[PDB]
């Protein structure tokens, strides 16, 4: 619902605050179920 | 004047009396919900 | 989950009816004062 919801909206609609978590909080997603075990821990290590 | 406590104090007591300041301010409930929102808007976590 | 995200992902173009209630007042929403398009992003926040 959030990603079609995305598609109604200008940027203009949301917070510039939450537009940024937003971001973030799919940033976790992709690195929680999307990532290779091996491809976290060179973001962790990289300080990234 | 600076010879004794008594003749200070009572020209003190006396200079102060008339200062008489009258300054124009707005709504503080105008201002502290303005402000309130700046603040609700931009932070992260229940902010001091 | 799969089944529901599945039917979910083919109803979608359903959300079309928005598109129309909304592009149904062209005229409407255009010829006036009120509308805008360009973000002015100095707008204090707390008129919005």
């Amino acid at each position: 619902c959030l990603m079609l919801f995305q598609a109604l909206i200008p940027p203009s609609a949301l917070t510039a605050r939450q537009r940024l978590d937003i971001n973030n909080r799919f940033a976790y997603f992709l690195i929680k179920c999307h990532a290779t075990q091996a491809t976290t821990a060179r973001l962790v290590a990289n300080q990234v | 004047v600076y010879m004794s406590p008594l003749a200070l104090n009572n020209l003190a007591s006396r200079l102060l009396r008339k200062i008489s300041l009258h300054l124009v301010m707005q709504m503080v409930t105008a201002v502290q919900q303005d402000l309130g929102e700046v603040v609700s808007v931009s932070s992260n976590v229940t902010n001091p | 989950n799969t089944a529901l995200l599945s039917r979910f992902l083919d109803a979608t173009p359903n959300l079309l009816g928005i598109y129309e209630a909304i592009l149904a007042n062209t005229y409407a929403n255009a010829v006036n004062v009120y509308c805008d398009s360009v973000y002015r992003a100095d707008i204090p926040i707390e008129w919005k």
